[PDB]
RNA sequence: GGAUGACCCCAGGCGGUAGGGGAGCGUUCCCGAUGCCGAUGAAGGCCGACCCGCGAGGGCGGCUGGAGGUAAGGGAAGUGC
RNA sequence: GUGGAGCCUGGGAGUGAGGGCGCGAGCGAUAACGUCCGCGUCCGAGCGCGGGAACAACCGAGACCGCCAGCUAAGGCCCCC
RNA sequence: CGUGAGGGAAAGGUGAAAAGAACCCCGGGAGGGGAGUGAAAUAGAGCCUGAAACCGUGGGCUUACAAGCAGUCACGGCCCCGAGGGGUUGUGGCGUGCCUAUUGAAGCAUGAGCCGGCGACUCACGGUCGUGGGCGAGCUUAAGCCGUUGAGGCGGAGGC
């Protein structure tokens, strides 16, 4: 008897309202949902997790003084090309990226981890354009 | 119906008509043997604690063999340590006759 | 009498090169590079048989977990319960159940919640 | 200078990947309206000696 | 049916000629002839001749029709090299390989 | 070896391996290391050992029923076909190889060219020749001198 | 246990450089051999996902090759890159 | 206290550049990946395995081979894992 | 090669028999394609066998968002041969060349472009342990002499 290997199954779309949730604590759960580790036929070598639409990313919440103190960091490869962007500003200029960056770092690195990041669709504001997939609204 | 049986330190899900290789059993080829049962499933469900008392699966031993050779090789750098061993694990081939639930 | 190398060495290199079939660049073409590659492949093999036993168990564990949290408990609580109950079905088999026979697995879940 | 020199022999794969641009392109030819022979455009036909619908040169 | 010709020991370098041979693989006999005629390379001469010998064989020894003929296969092999001394600075002698080719052209019949 | 002792190139600064002369065994064409020179493989095996060996060799063929002593050799007077006659009369078809030991030259010269016969004068009796052959055939004259050598 | 390498049962040991010890594989040559294998194909070369051996190896089979090869058991070394 | 214990006679060695860590001292500056001794340990030869991000000598543990079986050791159990 | 003394190579093989390929065809020639010889012509003279590095053509599988001592373990896809094997490799896990020298090397320490062939613990005489045998208060011959022509014997001087 050899272990079961699934045939390619249809991925469920899922909807999450980010409003008021804690940044990192929401993140681990989206990652798990992205791996598909909530599925008993989980297989690490194929993309079989869920798709995740997230709305209200701009109204995510964070504890302590990280609003002014969490610095996101970017290096251009040129001398002196390390720019520093505090959390506040990232919310104010590309809010959806705070959640994206948090999730990205929690997925495995490599070709498969990069495609799972694609399966995540993050929006600021109450709405998304994904009606066509009629996403199932999950609590988390 | 299926049964979960335990032979040679390992467990296997078996059914009537199943061909199975397991660690070599001490039994003449063509003979018949009873495997202990940990769980029966399908129509009825009975859960062994760890084995179930009344149950057994009968198996006709088709015969015994040696597996495809594995080369087990060893090497340590800067020391001239090298070993080459050839390995074939013995097995017994069974056909599952019936689940005597 | 003189014993030149003659036929013996070629036959030893060939033995190796065949074993090296499939390797990249000189590693299947040069006798010397093959031998280097085969030492690695041999220690990699041995190690990976050992490691494979682990690898699968870790997959079995992840799988049991998902089907446990469908009934409101975690793998850690599950394994405790079966343990108290005296159910000795291995993780390999639990996993087949959790996917192939979800009713039977739910039952096992039942017993584990009972046992504590 | 200090006599630069190659550090490693180039792999068969990499020498041949440098050559990935070395293929010749076939000569570009058109039929000659008089003798139907294939010739380079904008040149005097070297078969029948015609260019621009008149005989120009003794072939 | 197939007809072939081989020029063995041509005193040109395998790598150089192959360039030209690459132009005619899979062409009709008429097209390859045209191509070779206006290929500004030394090897176009040698390939031309191996071709024409092959077409001769096809028509004259193998009952093929000149107007059905095409280059079914063509390849260049390396023959024995001529080794020559190229005297360098400060008493040193380098050794030039004047390379050699075995040129092959194989003609088939294009049916219909 | 034939070459000279000159150092083929300087010790340092050439960018090649250091070598001396080309007589070095490391060179193709150089001399060989620890190859054979002429040798004498002979040694003095103890006399008493040889004697016992000679006794036992014959004794073995006796225990086998293979030892045969003959008084004389009928009409064999040098012609091989004569020996073949006599051979038959004594059971020697040549399905078994024979060590013939006699001092009668004309018998030896007759029997010699045969594929299945080895021939000896009795002072030539020796155990390798005894073991080689399946049957032992001795003149009485021979058996007497074999007796002298073993006692 | 059987009685002394017949195999079976049970128990324990078995990481390893310098190095000590033990048992084997193969190469050239001699005895075996006035023999035996060999043109219905010697040696050697190229394959094999097959067989035997822990392994070094040894078989077997297909193709190449075209005239040699050499057993059980022993002997001797210019013996394994 | 029956152990790859011990003792006696002989054959064959290798080693006679050690190193980290703990503790006890001298030297140094209650400096050095420092130096010199003592007791111990590991690496050396365990650069094989788990943990410590990565890492000979810190923690866990002495790798005969095979298994898609089970229990633990250090360390871990939000995601990477 | 060196003024010279002197140094000092490489280079063997068609077939039983030249029967060494008349003659035609493309080509200036070389070379080839037919015909022919031969048991065999990838035995065609650049000739027995024809390994490897190395270069090429054709076919299957595969590769242009991917981070690599190049493998390995797992799974899946495609291709081949017919509850199985073979080839290939997308993804996932793991993963610091070999040798030498060192306290310690993946090491940015040594050696090695790759392949093939040559290449290093021997022999003589003594010595010392062990071992297999012969004889045993004894054991043993050396040179030589005789015999053999791959036959062995004699020889007691001397040695322990
Ligand atoms: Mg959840
Ligand atoms: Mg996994
Ligand atoms: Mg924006
Ligand atoms: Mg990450
Ligand atoms: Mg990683
Ligand atoms: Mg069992
Ligand atoms: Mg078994
Ligand atoms: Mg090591
Ligand atoms: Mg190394
Ligand atoms: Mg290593
Ligand atoms: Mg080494
Ligand atoms: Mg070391
Ligand atoms: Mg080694
Ligand atoms: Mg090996
Ligand atoms: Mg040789
Ligand atoms: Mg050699
Ligand atoms: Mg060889
Ligand atoms: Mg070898
Ligand atoms: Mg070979
Ligand atoms: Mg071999
Ligand atoms: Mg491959
Ligand atoms: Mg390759
Ligand atoms: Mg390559
Ligand atoms: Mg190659
Ligand atoms: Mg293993
Ligand atoms: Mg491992
Ligand atoms: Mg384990
Ligand atoms: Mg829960
Ligand atoms: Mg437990
Ligand atoms: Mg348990
Ligand atoms: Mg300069
Ligand atoms: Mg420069
Ligand atoms: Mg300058
Ligand atoms: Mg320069
Ligand atoms: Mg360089
Ligand atoms: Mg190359
Ligand atoms: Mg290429
Ligand atoms: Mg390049
Ligand atoms: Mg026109
Ligand atoms: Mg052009
Ligand atoms: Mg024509
Ligand atoms: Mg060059
Ligand atoms: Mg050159
Ligand atoms: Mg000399
Ligand atoms: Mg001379
Ligand atoms: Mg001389
Ligand atoms: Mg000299
Ligand atoms: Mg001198
Ligand atoms: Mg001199
Ligand atoms: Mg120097
Ligand atoms: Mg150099
Ligand atoms: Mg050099
Ligand atoms: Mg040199
Ligand atoms: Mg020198
Ligand atoms: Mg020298
Ligand atoms: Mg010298
Ligand atoms: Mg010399
Ligand atoms: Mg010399
Ligand atoms: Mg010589
Ligand atoms: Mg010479
Ligand atoms: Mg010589
Ligand atoms: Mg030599
Ligand atoms: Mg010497
Ligand atoms: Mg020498
Ligand atoms: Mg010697
Ligand atoms: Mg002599
Ligand atoms: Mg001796
Ligand atoms: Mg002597
Ligand atoms: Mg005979
Ligand atoms: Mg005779
Ligand atoms: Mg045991
Ligand atoms: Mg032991
Ligand atoms: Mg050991
Ligand atoms: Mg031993
Ligand atoms: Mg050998
Ligand atoms: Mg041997
Ligand atoms: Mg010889
Ligand atoms: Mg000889
Ligand atoms: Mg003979
Ligand atoms: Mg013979
Ligand atoms: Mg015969
Ligand atoms: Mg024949
Ligand atoms: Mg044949
Ligand atoms: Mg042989
Ligand atoms: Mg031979
Ligand atoms: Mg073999
Ligand atoms: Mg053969
Ligand atoms: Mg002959
Ligand atoms: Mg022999
Ligand atoms: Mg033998
Ligand atoms: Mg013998
Ligand atoms: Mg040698
Ligand atoms: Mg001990
Ligand atoms: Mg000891
Ligand atoms: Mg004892
Ligand atoms: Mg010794
Ligand atoms: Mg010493
Ligand atoms: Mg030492
Ligand atoms: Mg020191
Ligand atoms: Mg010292
Ligand atoms: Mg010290
Ligand atoms: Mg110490
Ligand atoms: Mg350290
Ligand atoms: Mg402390
Ligand atoms: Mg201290
Ligand atoms: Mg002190
Ligand atoms: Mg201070
Ligand atoms: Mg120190
Ligand atoms: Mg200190
Ligand atoms: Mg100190
Ligand atoms: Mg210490
Ligand atoms: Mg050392
Ligand atoms: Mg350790
Ligand atoms: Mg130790
Ligand atoms: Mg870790
Ligand atoms: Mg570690
Ligand atoms: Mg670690
Ligand atoms: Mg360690
Ligand atoms: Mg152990
Ligand atoms: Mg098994
Ligand atoms: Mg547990
Ligand atoms: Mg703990
Ligand atoms: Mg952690
Ligand atoms: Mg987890
Ligand atoms: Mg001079
Ligand atoms: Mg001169
Ligand atoms: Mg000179
Ligand atoms: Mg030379
Ligand atoms: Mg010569
Ligand atoms: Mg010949
Ligand atoms: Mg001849
Ligand atoms: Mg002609
Ligand atoms: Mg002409
Ligand atoms: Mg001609
Ligand atoms: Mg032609
Ligand atoms: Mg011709
Ligand atoms: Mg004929
Ligand atoms: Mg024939
Ligand atoms: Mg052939
Ligand atoms: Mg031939
Ligand atoms: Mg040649
Ligand atoms: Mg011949
Ligand atoms: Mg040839
Ligand atoms: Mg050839
Ligand atoms: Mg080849
Ligand atoms: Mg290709
Ligand atoms: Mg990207
Ligand atoms: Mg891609
Ligand atoms: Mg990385
Ligand atoms: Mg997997
Ligand atoms: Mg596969
Ligand atoms: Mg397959
Ligand atoms: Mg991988
Ligand atoms: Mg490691
Ligand atoms: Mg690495
Ligand atoms: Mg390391
Ligand atoms: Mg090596
Ligand atoms: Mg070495
Ligand atoms: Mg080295
Ligand atoms: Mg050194
Ligand atoms: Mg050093
Ligand atoms: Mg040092
Ligand atoms: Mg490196
Ligand atoms: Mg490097
Ligand atoms: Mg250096
Ligand atoms: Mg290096
Ligand atoms: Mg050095
Ligand atoms: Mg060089
Ligand atoms: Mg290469
Ligand atoms: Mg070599
Ligand atoms: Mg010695
Ligand atoms: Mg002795
Ligand atoms: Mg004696
Ligand atoms: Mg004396
Ligand atoms: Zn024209």
């Amino acid at each position: 008897m050899k272990t079961y290997v699934p045939k390619q199954v249809e991925p469920r779309w899922v909807l999450i309202d980010a409003e008021g949730k804690t940044l990192g604590r929401l993140a681990t759960k989206i990652a798990t949902l992205l791996r598909g580790k909530h599925r008993p036929d989980w297989t690490p070598n194929v993309a079989m997790g869920d798709f995740v639409v997230v709305v209200n990313a701009d109204k995510i919440r964070v504890t302590g003084k990280k609003l002014e103190q969490k610095i996101y960091t970017r290096y251009s490869g040129y001398p002196g090309g390390l720019k520093k962007i505090p959390l506040e500003k990232m919310l104010a200029t590309h809010p959806e990226r705070v959640l994206e960056h948090a999730v990205k770092g929690m997925l495995p690195k490599g070709p498969l981890g990069r495609r799972l990041f694609k399966r995540l669709k993050v929006y600021a504001g109450p709405d998304h354009p994904h009606q066509a997939q009629r996403p199932e609204k999950l609590e988390v | 119906m299926f049964a979960i049986v335990k032979t040679g330190g390992k467990q296997y899900r078996v059914e009537p008509g199943l061909k199975l290789r397991v660690e070599k059993l001490d039994a003449e080829p063509g003979a018949t043997v009873e495997l202990p049962v940990l769980l029966l499933g399908g129509e009825k469900t009975v859960v062994g604690t760890p084995v179930v008392e009344g149950a057994s699966v009968v198996a006709e031993v088709l015969g015994h063999g040696r597996g495809k050779k594995i080369l087990v090789s060893k090497f340590k750098a800067k020391v001239q340590y090298r070993r080459k061993k050839g390995h074939r694990q013995p097995y017994t081939e069974l056909l599952i006759k019936e689940i005597r639930g | 009498p003189r014993a030149k190398t003659g036929v013996v060495r070629r036959r030893k290199h060939k033995k190796i090169l065949k074993l090296a079939k499939g390797y990249w660049g000189l590693r299947s073409k040069s006798f010397r590079k093959a031998r280097e590659t085969l030492f690695a492949a041999g220690n990699y093999a041995y190690a990976h048989r050992k490691r494979r036993k682990r690898d699968f168990r870790r997959l079995w564990i992840v799988r049991i977990n998902a089907a446990c949290r469908q009934h409101g408990l975690n793998y850690s609580t599950f394994i405790h319960g079966l343990k108290k109950a005296g159910i000795e079905v291995d993780r390999k088999n639990l996993a087949d159940l959790a996917v192939r026979e979800p009713q039977v697995f739910a039952e096992l879940v039942e017993r584990a919640k009972a046992a504590q | 200078a200090k006599h630069p020199v190659p550090k490693k022999k180039t792999s068969k794969a990499r020498r041949d990947a440098r050559r990935s641009h070395h293929a010749l392109t076939p000569p570009t030819l058109v039929p000659c309206p008089e003798c139907k022979a294939m010739k380079p455009p904008h040149t005097v036909c070297p078969e029948c000696g015609y260019y621009a619908g008149r005989k120009v040169l003794e072939v | 049916m197939e007809a072939k010709a081989i020029a063995r020991y041509v005193r040109i370098s395998p790598r150089k000629v192959r360039l030209v041979v690459d132009l005619i693989r899979g062409k009709s006999l008429e097209e390859a002839r045209n191509i070779l005629r206006y290929t500004n390379k030394r090897g176009a001469y040698f390939v031309a001749k191996v071709l024409e010998s092959a077409a001769a064989n096809a028509v004259n020894n193998h009952d093929m029709l000149e107007d059905r003929l095409y280059v079914k296969a063509a390849y260049v092999d390396e023959g024995p090299a001529l080794k020559r001394v190229l005297p360098r600075a400060r008493g040193r002698a380098d050794i030039i390989k004047k390379r050699t080719s075995h040129i092959t052209v194989i003609l088939g019949e294009k049916h219909g | 070896v034939a070459y000279s002792g000159r150092k083929i190139w300087p010790q340092k600064h050439t960018g090649r391996a250091r070598h001396g002369d080309i007589g070095a065994p490391i060179f193709v064409g150089g001399g060989v290391v620890f190859g054979p020179k002429p040798r004498d493989y002979s040694y003095t095996l103890p006399k008493k050992v040889r004697k016992k060996g000679l006794a036992m060799a014959v004794a073995d063929r006796a225990r086998e029923g293979k030892l045969l002593l003959v008084e004389a050799f009928a009409g064999v007077n040098g012609k091989t076909k004569e020996f073949l006659a006599w051979a038959k009369e004594a059971g020697l078809d040549g399905s078994e190889s024979v060590l013939l030991v006699t001092g009668n030259e004309l018998v030896r010269r007759a029997a010699r060219n045969l594929p299945w016969v080895v021939t000896l004068a009795p002072e030539g009796l020796n155990v390798y020749d005894i073991v080689r052959t399946e049957r032992l055939v001795m003149d009485l004259d021979a058996w007497e001198v074999f007796q002298n050598r073993i006692g």
